[PDB]
Formats: structure tokens, C-alpha cells, sequence
């Protein structure tokens, strides 16, 4: 990629930046390990890798829509981009009973 | 908190002085002679009163305490009104409760938002912002339905 | 998921991520390649939905491209293929009509 | 359906521009002139009207 | 019984309400609230409209012809207190046109007939409507000046 | 802050340069004299 | 051949008092009439004084 | 808004004078006058009023 | 200087169209509406449409 830009209820959530931020910059701020290979992330978290405690989350359920801008480089085979979002919820065990809360 | 009496650029302005009466000033810059329109007009009895009228009918106005205001600001007010407007037919009377009308309602059109302008400055010069607290740092609402429903996971049974 | 890229005979715009009291929306149509000015017509009609359900009675294209703008300014083709929907009897006006 | 879901339907906006209405837009309204007439009479030319 | 003429109503309006029944019958029928309604009975308010119609007869009333009613609705309590609310259209002979009259009127025990109102279907003679209305859509009136705390007219009043 | 003895609200900005009604005197004192007053009775449409 | 009608749709405040309070609107129309003089023809039978 | 308006239904006559061109072809001469009146509405009755 | 020697030396005759202002220019305002909607619905004819 050689741009990548989050919309959010139609506005820029972030002003666009190089896929290089995204492989580089942010898995240095926030993760253990800077990838190297060609894996881009943008996190709504500070300084997290789960961390055993959460700092920062987007809300997800409550934008009313969203849509993920890629640009694309000009030498790239068609194929796929798997996107993943780990997010938080609530395991809720009673009376015997369990199940995940939302 | 405030004080009572200004340390002016020129202290003293008008009065306190013997070199030159305030009456022939305005005439310089009117450019007129003496005549008994001219010395009642910018006599310090009619200053005294446009002063005192000032200060007593702004706090009439507004709740605010007032002194004398800056004469070279106020001497100029009337020779500028003067000159834009000196009719009389020789009625000294009538044409001095015209003109001194004039200066006071002019006067006091800047004076009265100046009072309010003030209060608000000090309001803000005094403490970091307006001293609002989520009045002012209130951030947008949302208020759409994409989620005002959780679908909770589950029921559980009570026990 | 193969890569293979098909035509839709009925193309309809997803308008979730807007939020807000709208006085009008703008239609156009433009070549994916030529990022550029000069838009196309070609929409034989259109129809509105909310919640899936209808709005009004399904209109031909020419009818939003023609007809619609009288509510506001602009109504003509000359060059233009700019076409458009109003929910206030004008566009225009600073009232928020 | 229609005009009458969208009627129904509630935002929170709608406080700042459909709430304690002030005016509408469907109900004419005008004012009133003492009659007049118009009439356009010719004026006549004192000197020559040439180049 | 009944209510006066609102002090602000038409004369076609207050001729009609000189005609109800200000006064109570026997003031017996208060020993219920609120009718049931379970008719299917037509023909029965066209009779009470005509018998409406049948108490005006002034020197100064307009000739009234009976049309149709709608909005025929009935109930009774279980005192044997009828109430109607019906709405019809009648036609006025002498000046060419038709209007729509409100009914409410009640029958006791012994069907004898008191109008509570008896008026033009259209009300609110004052037309005091919340909003006032716009001649043009795309002309914002320019905003009021707010002025200083003398509000410049009493300004000028005061000085001399 | 009600005890403003000391502020100076008064600024006679727009009265500088001022002629006698609004025209294009040249306002300059070209007579470098006296120039005395000239009576003015508030009769507009026909002096008298 | 269709007729399409655009249709407005009020509030109840409004709708309510639409149908209980009467209206009275200040409208135009249009009136006309139709006049086939001869219109000054070369033919003799018109002249170009002509009052409808 | 009007802005000002002829009544006719008080006018004995009217007469259009029209002063016609040499190169005319005979036809018609089709005049409008758009007019005002008041449009009543009431008890679920509409109509014009003269 | 600027705009300001503009603006202080407003003169005798402009008394007429800035003394005691009425109105500003400056500040926009608008007027709370009546909630309505608008549907477009096809009506049909009774009778052949045809010449």
C-alpha cells in the first residue's frame, strides 16, 4: 500500500499516511515487535499489545459506518487483504451458566 | 481590586495649569475667535457639568462606578461635535443645550459598551478560560441509533 | 474472492456513514481511471430507500438530471450531467428550509 | 413508508430546527398597498433634439 | 348546560350557540362518566341532526337544509344518557352554499332532545397559529441590532 | 470591578479632521486669522 | 403517460390545524380571448385600425 | 406579493387598440390577462370567491 | 492606515447609515421551521392518453 486512510462516519479519522507508517511507525509505538514483513496496522490503543490492561478502543458499534481507504501500489497482483480487529467484551459466568456479553 | 485613580501618560492634563486656559485650545483648533458661544461651551463650568453628567448618568445606566474621563479625549469630542454641528441664531441658551446634548449622547455611546466591554475583559484577563467548566469543554454529540441498543450476548436464568 | 471483476446491472450507494440533516444530495458519474473533470449520465433511473423502504415511486434518470434542480439553481445539461435529490423546497437558501 | 416514516423519525438536530416552530413555509403571507396607479406620460423638449 | 359563545366567534357562530341549551334538563343526568359505543345504527343520527336543524327558527336565521352527516359517533352510559357528536353539512337556500355544523347533544331516559354545542366546524377565530410564515424562503431578515444598555431612543428622550 | 475610577472609556477618534458638515473644505486654515462665527438660524427651505 | 405530484406531509401540530382552522388564500388564474381578424392583409378585406 | 392590479369588474368597457403592420397574414390574436382572486377554504369545501 | 482610517473617520454625512445602528450585517441568523416532508406519488388516468 502506498497510502492507507480510515473513514469514519464519512470524515477522516486520521489524515492519510504512506503504507510505510503503518508497517513501521506504528508497530514501534505500540507493539512488542516491528514486523519487517509487509504487515500494516493502525491501533486505537496506547502503547498496547493487549498489556493485560486497555488503554484506548474505538467504539465500533457505534459508528454508523465505516470504510477503509487503500491505495494501492501499481505492480501489485489481484488477491486478498484480510482485515483483523481484536476487541474487547465481557465473559460473564453465573449461577453455573456462561456465554459472552457484548 | 481596581484602582481608584490613573497614573495618566499626562497627569494633570487639563487643569492644574496657568500657561493656557482649555477655551483658547478648542479655539486654536477650531480656528475661531473668542465669542461668548465659544467660552461657555469650553468653559471649565460646562466641562464640570458634561463630566459630572457622564459619570452620574452611566451609573444610572449600568451599576458601575465611573470617574472623570480622559479629557484630551473628551476636549476633542467637542470640538469635533462643535464643528460638525454650531447652529444657533445667537440664542447662546438654546444652542448650548444642543450642543452639550450632543457631546453627552456621544459620550456615553462610548462609554456605556466600553463599561460592558471592560467587565467582560477582566472577567477573562483574571482566571484561564471563561471559568466555565463543561458548559465550555463540551465535546460534539453523537446521538444517532447505530448503537443505543447493546444487544446483550445473553440472558442469563435467574437463580 | 478470485480476482474476477463483474458488471452490476444495479449499482445502489451505501449512505450508512452519514449522519446529519441533509438539504440535498449531488449525483455523478466519472470514468474509475480518469481521476477528472467532464461527468457521464448513466443512471436510466434511481429510487431512494429507508430502512428498505421506499421513498417515492422509482424516477428515470432524466427526471433527476432535468427536472429535480428547478428547486434550486442550475437546472440544465448543457455540459453538465450533474444530477441531484432535495429533501427542502430549495437548495440555495440560507434557511434551513 | 414515504413522507410519513420520515415524519416519524427523530434526531436529536431536529431540537434546533423543527422544535418551537417560528415559521412555516406552506401557509402564504403578504401585505398591503394603498392603491395606486401607473401611467407613462410623454414630457415635452425646451431646444433643439438633434446630434 | 352547554358552554357560552366564545368571546371572540363570527355572528354566524354566535346565532348558532343562541340556539343550544344553556340550561340543564332535569340536572338529573350526572350520575355517570363516559358512554360506551357499540352502534351500528345509521339512519337514527340523520334524525338527530334534522331535529337540530328543526330548533332553528328565527326571525333573523338563515334557511338551513339538511345533507348528510359523518363522524356519527355514539355511545350511551348506563344512566340512559345518549351522546352524539356529529358532524354534517347543510345547506344555506337563500345565499348558494354549504357548510359543516358540530352536534353534540344528548338524549335522557325519555329521548327528548338538549344540545350541548351546536357550531361551525372551523374554529379558532383569531388565528393566533404558532408560526407567522414567510414571503420568501431565500431572504434571511437581517438580525436586530442588539444595542447598548439604553436601547438609544430612551438615550436621546433622557438627553434633553 | 464596579469602582472604575481609574479607566478612561472616552476615545474622539472619529472626531479628528472633522469640517463643518460633511464637505470638502480643504480643511486646511489657508485665512491665518481668526475666521469668526457665522450665525446660523435652522431654516432650511427658503432662508426667510 | 404519468402525473407525478409532489406531495407535502406536516407534523400533527400542523396537520391539525390545517383541517380545524380555515384558510383563505390569495391565488392568480389566467382569463382570455380568442379574436381571427383578417389583420391588415394585402387583401382588401382588413384595415390596420384594428380595436378587440 | 401583488404589486398592484387593474379591476375590471368595475370597468363599463375595454378596448384593446392595436395599430397592425402592411405584411400581416390574417390569424388570431390570443390575449391573457392573468388576474387575482381569493381561494376560501373552509369546512372541507373549497372555492372561489368573486 | 489599512481599513481602520476608514472605519474611524466615518464623517458627518454616513450619520444617516451608521448612526444608531438598527440592524448588523454580521451576525447570521435563521428561523426555527414547521416539520414537513416531501413524496413524490404517481397519480393515474381516468380515460385513453393518447391524442
Amino acid at each position: 500500500f502506498t497510502e492507507v486512510k480510515l473513514i469514519i462516519n464519512g470524515s477522516d479519522r486520521f489524515s492519510g499516511r504512506p503504507g510505510a507508517y503503518f508497517r513501521l511507525v506504528q508497530p514501534y509505538e505500540h507493539h512488542v515487535r516491528v514486523p519487517s514483513k509487509s504487515v500494516y496496522v493502525y491501533s486505537f490503543a496506547l502503547e498496547d499489545a493487549d498489556s493485560r490492561q486497555p488503554n484506548g478502543s474505538a467504539n465500533f458499534t457505534r459508528y454508523d459506518s465505516v470504510q477503509l481507504q487503500l491505495t494501492l501500489n501499481e505492480n501489485l497482483a489481484s488477491g486478498r487483504v484480510q482485515i483483523y480487529a481484536p476487541n474487547f467484551n465481557i465473559l460473564r459466568i453465573a449461577a453455573g451458566m456462561g456465554g459472552l456479553a457484548f | 481590586a481596581f484602582p481608584t485613580e490613573n497614573p495618566y501618560k499626562l497627569s494633570g492634563d487639563f487643569g492644574n495649569s496657568t500657561l493656557e486656559p482649555t477655551v483658547t485650545a478648542a479655539l486654536r483648533i477650531l480656528h475661531e475667535s473668542p465669542a461668548p458661544f465659544n467660552t461657555e461651551f469650553f468653559s471649565r463650568k460646562n466641562v464640570d457639568f458634561i463630566q459630572k453628567k457622564l459619570i452620574s448618568e452611566t451609573k444610572r445606566y449600568t451599576s458601575f462606578d465611573i470617574g472623570p474621563q480622559n479629557e484630551d479625549e473628551l476636549i476633542m469630542m467637542m470640538a469635533g461635535i462643535y464643528v460638525q454641528d454650531s447652529t444657533f441664531d445667537g440664542n447662546i441658551k438654546a444652542g448650548l443645550r444642543k450642543l452639550n446634548t450632543l457631546v453627552i449622547t456621544e459620550c456615553l455611546k462610548q462609554i456605556l459598551p466600553g463599561v460592558r466591554a471592560y467587565a467582560l475583559y477582566v472577567r477573562d484577563a483574571s482566571l484561564p478560560f471563561s471559568g466555565g467548566g463543561e458548559e465550555a469543554f463540551k465535546r460534539p454529540e453523537l446521538a444517532t441509533l447505530k448503537g443505543s441498543k447493546v444487544l446483550s450476548g445473553f440472558l442469563p436464568l435467574d437463580r | 474472492t478470485s480476482g474476477q471483476t463483474y458488471n452490476k446491472t444495479d449499482v445502489y450507494v451505501d449512505m450508512k456513514e452519514l449522519n446529519k440533516p441533509v438539504k440535498y444530495v449531488e449525483i455523478i458519474a466519472y470514468e474509475q481511471g480518469s481521476t477528472s473533470f467532464d461527468y457521464v449520465d448513466i443512471i436510466e433511473s434511481a429510487t431512494f430507500y429507508l430502512n428498505s423502504d421506499e421513498q417515492f415511486k422509482t424516477r428515470a434518470g432524466e427526471y433527476f438530471s432535468l427536472v429535480q434542480p428547478y428547486q434550486h439553481f442550475k437546472r440544465s445539461d448543457p455540459t453538465s450531467n450533474i444530477s441531484t435529490f432535495s429533501f427542502a423546497l430549495d437548495a440555495g437558501s440560507f434557511q434551513p428550509n | 413508508p414515504g413522507a410519513i416514516s420520515q415524519l416519524v423519525s427523530y434526531g436529536a438536530q431536529d431540537v434546533y430546527l423543527t422544535g418551537n416552530p417560528q415559521i412555516t413555509f406552506f401557509k402564504a403571507v403578504y401585505r398591503r398597498y394603498t392603491n395606486f396607479a401607473m401611467e407613462s406620460i410623454q414630457q415635452t423638449f425646451d431646444g433643439t433634439t438633434d446630434f | 348546560f352547554a358552554d357560552p359563545v366564545p368571546d371572540t366567534a363570527t355572528a354566524f357562530d354566535v346565532v348558532l350557540s343562541r340556539f343550544t341549551d344553556k340550561k340543564a334538563p332535569a340536572d338529573l343526568l350526572k350520575g355517570a362518566t363516559f358512554p360506551e359505543a357499540a352502534p351500528y345504527t345509521d339512519s337514527e343520527v340523520e334524525n338527530i341532526s334534522k331535529l337540530a336543524l328543526s330548533r332553528v327558527k328565527g326571525p333573523d336565521a338563515p334557511v338551513l337544509s339538511f345533507i348528510s352527516v359523518e363522524y356519527a359517533a355514539k355511545g350511551v352510559d348506563n344512566k340512559k344518557n345518549t351522546h352524539y357528536d356529529i358532524a354534517f353539512m347543510v345547506y344555506d337556500q337563500v345565499k348558494n352554499f354549504s357548510l359543516k355544523l358540530v352536534l353534540v347533544a344528548v338524549l335522557d331516559a325519555k329521548n327528548k332532545l338538549w344540545i350541548k354545542k351546536f357550531s361551525s366546524f372551523n374554529s379558532f377565530t383569531p388565528k393566533d397559529k404558532g408560526p407567522k410564515g414567510v414571503e420568501n424562503i431565500d431572504e434571511t431578515p437581517l438580525a436586530e441590532f442588539i444595542p447598548d444598555f439604553v436601547q438609544f431612543s430612551r438615550l436621546y428622550k433622557d438627553n434633553a | 470591578p464596579k469602582n472604575l475610577q481609574a479607566q478612561n472609556f472616552l476615545t474622539a477618534t472619529q472626531w479628528i479632521g472633522v469640517n463643518t458638515q460633511g464637505s470638502s473644505l480643504k480643511n486646511a486654515n489657508y485665512d491665518l486669522r481668526a475666521d469668526p462665527i457665522i450665525p446660523k438660524a435652522d431654516v432650511g427651505p427658503w432662508m426667510m | 403517460m404519468k402525473l407525478y405530484t409532489d406531495f407535502v406531509f406536516l407534523d400533527a401540530p400542523e396537520r391539525i390545524r390545517m383541517s380545524e382552522i380555515q384558510h383563505e388564500y390569495l391565488v392568480t388564474q389566467l382569463q382570455w380571448q380568442g379574436s381571427e381578424p383578417v389583420t391588415a392583409p394585402g387583401d382588401p378585406n382588413g384595415s390596420t385600425n384594428r380595436k378587440i
